[PDB]
């Protein structure tokens, strides 16, 4: 019971045995694709550790555990010996599919350990690894080709305005890591003022936009270019032409400045193409500065009732004071209806998130952090994310498509600094 | 898949 190394998902993983969501739950995440001949027992080469050699040499070993992009392996020829176990990012450069140290021209050396466990080494692999699972073909390029991202710096895009939601503004992609942006404000009023989302964020769209679309836009007064429209994900099509939305409906969705919580709302405008303007009761500025921006496709709204048959907490307006807070006096007292279910719908994806699962989740309050998550609750594809080592207060709403959630060891990968559980 | 995989230290056949 005496921890005196830093954080590493290794040691946490094993300790409390603990379970990872596979990077096949996430399909914005690198690999999440190409990841389906990834498991367990698979043979892999990597670098030999067990050698009093000066030099490097490699050797093979299994998949004992696979978490996100960390796999436990055990060097071939310690069969039930977890004693020189050692974790690794899978998608590492180091780590190559068995064929390649001979192809190549370098030898295979036994680790020192199991050097006289067996005589003949000819033997000894031709029966172990003859139709033995390994890397798929070009794998080493797949991985490569994921680390590369079509959002080049010095792209401008619209974005929505931090510090006044129903507008958006220009901003400018600066750095990239891991497929997630930092974009710069071109009006800065701070220093360091920046807005960290993903390249397929629903938040950022093509210059342009908010006029065609109808969504406010700030009146602006170097090298920088306009991103190519066609590099922006791709909004679900729907037909407003009959029965829609209306001003004045009411719902429930998640609040944008509060992402732990689910607020009674209101629609407040009807855009083009499916965007809706929308505020929350008891939190509006009379000019509608609060006014935030969802799609009708969104996972953030919901139907009235959502909340209480699923057993979740809804925020009731900001001073209200009849509680508990019951919908159906509140549409009376307002005189108006609730939006009709059925321009909901949607589907529902076998995402394969379980309850108890770990994963890196941006703190969505603070998107700046990556921080080491659990998933805690399941409501069809709304997940309960929690923040292993803080208060369950500040868990946050977050679908399970989202672009925000990351594999295990997705970090490591990409370089972006990992947040460790509270203390 | 499945081809022919080198090893030094022959050949061995495996599954990619």
């Amino acid at each position: 019971a005496v921890s005196m190394e830093g954080f590493s998902w290794g040691n946490y993983i094993n300790s409390n045995s603990f379970i990872a969501a596979p990077v096949t739950c996430f399909k914005h995440a690198p690999m999440g694709t190409c990841w389906g001949d990834i498991s367990e027992n698979v043979r892999v080469e990597v670098p030999n550790t067990d050698c009093s050699l000066p030099t490097k040499v490699f050797w093979i070993a299994g998949i004992v555990k696979l978490a996100g992009y960390n796999a436990l392996l055990r060097y071939e020829g310690f069969e039930n010996d977890s004693g020189l176990d050692f974790w690794c990012n899978i998608c590492g450069s180091d780590i190559h599919p068995v064929g390649w140290c001979a192809a190549s021209g370098k030898p295979l050396v036994p680790p020192r350990t199991i050097q006289h466990k067996y005589t003949n080494w000819k033997a000894f692999l031709v029966k172990r690894l003859t139709g033995a699972k390994t890397l798929p073909p070009d794998f080493s390029q797949k991985v490569s080709e994921s680390m590369q991202y079509p959002f080049k710096p010095c792209m401008r895009v619209e974005v929505v305005d931090k510090r006044h939601l129903c507008r958006t503004r220009v901003a400018v992609v600066e750095s990239v890591i891991g497929g997630r942006l930092r974009l710069v404000y071109e009006e800065s009023e701070d220093r360091t003022d920046d807005f960290w989302c993903h390249m397929h964020s629903p938040l950022i769209h093509h210059i342009g936009w908010s006029r065609s679309i109808g969504h406010r836009f700030k009146r602006s007064d170097d090298g920088h270019f306009d991103t190519p429209p066609h590099l922006f994900a791709k909004v679900k099509e729907v037909d407003q032409s009959g029965e829609w939305f209306k001003e004045g409906m009411k719902l429930e969705a998640i609040d944008p400045l509060n992402l732990s919580t689910i607020c009674v709302a209101t629609i407040r405008k009807v855009l083009a193409d499916g965007f809706l303007m929308i505020g929350i009761d008891g939190s509006e500025a009379a000019d509608g500065s609060d006014w935030f921006c969802y799609h009708a496709t969104s996972p953030s709204i919901f139907p009235v009732g959502f909340c209480e048959i699923n057993m979740i907490e809804l925020t009731p307006p900001r001073g209200y004071t009849k509680l508990p807070f019951k919908w159906f006096d509140y549409l009376r007292e307002t005189g108006s209806i609730a939006a009709p279910v059925k321009l909901f719908n949607k589907d529902v994806p076998n995402h394969g998130f379980r309850v108890g699962m770990k994963l890196e989740a941006v703190d969505l309050m603070e998107p700046r952090l990556i921080c080491v998550a659990t998933v805690t609750r399941i409501i069809h594809r709304l997940l309960r994310i929690h923040f292993d080592g803080w208060e369950e207060e500040y868990d946050q709403w977050v679908d399970c498509e989202s672009p925000d959630l990351y594999p295990v060891g997705w970090c490591q990968l990409t370089g972006y600094q990992l947040q460790p559980p509270a203390s | 898949e499945q081809k022919q995989v080198q090893i030094k230290t022959f050949s061995v056949t495996m599954w990619s």
